[PDB]
C-alpha cells in the first residue's frame, strides 16, 4: 500500500538545482543553496550572515503533500569545523507570494533539529500540508548556520 | 569575509 512519506527529491536530484534558492549565501561561494541536499558530501548551505531572517527555499513546482522534513548540519571540508541548525521555523506557500509561517496551535511551530553536524533528524508535520514552496528558517544554531535537507510526502 |  502507498504511504505519503516518500523523499521528494533533494537526495535523488528529482528536485533540480534551479528549484533550490536562498535568502543569501556565504560570499566565498563554498556553501551554496545547491549544497543543501541530504547526505551531500561538500559542505552544505550557509547564508551570508548567521541570523534568524535567513532561509533556504525549495520550489516543488506543483502542489505537493508535505508530511516531514529531515535536516543535517555540515562539516567544513576545509577546516573540519562542524556547523548545525538546532531549531527552525517552516514557511509555506502555494503561489510563492502569500507566505504563512507553520503553526501548531495559536503559535509558530518551532522544530527541534540537529545536535551535531552529521546525523539526520526527522520531524513530522502534525498534519500533512498541501504546499508548493517550502522555506526552512533557522532560529538557533551551533557555531553557525549550515543545512542539508530532505523533504517527505507525496505528489498529489 | 572569513573561511568557515
Amino acid at each position: 500500500m502507498f504511504q505519503c512519506n516518500v523523499p521528494l527529491g533533494m537526495e535523488s536530484g528529482r528536485i533540480a538545482n534551479e528549484q533550490i534558492s536562498a535568502s543569501s549565501t556565504y560570499s566565498d561561494g563554498r556553501w551554496t543553496p545547491q549544497q543543501s541536499r541530504l547526505h551531500g558530501d561538500d559542505n552544505g548551505w550557509t547564508p551570508n550572515l548567521d541570523s534568524n531572517k535567513e532561509y533556504l527555499q525549495v520550489d516543488l513546482r506543483f502542489l505537493t503533500m508535505l508530511t516531514a522534513i529531515a535536516t543535517q548540519g555540515a562539516i567544513s571540508r576545509e577546516t573540519q569545523n562542524g556547523y548545525y541548525v538546532k531549531s527552525y521555523k517552516l514557511e509555506v506557500s502555494t503561489n510563492g507570494e502569500d507566505w504563512m509561517v507553520y503553526r501548531h496551535g495559536k503559535n509558530h511551530k518551532v522544530f527541534q533539529a540537529n545536535n551535531d553536524a552529521t546525523e539526520v533528524v526527522l520531524n513530522k508535520l502534525h498534519a500533512p500540508l498541501l504546499t508548493r514552496f517550502v522555506r526552512i528558517r533557522p532560529q538557533t544554531w551551533h557555531s553557525g548556520i549550515a543545512l542539508r535537507l530532505e523533504l517527505f510526502g507525496c505528489r498529489v | 569575509k572569513p573561511r568557515r
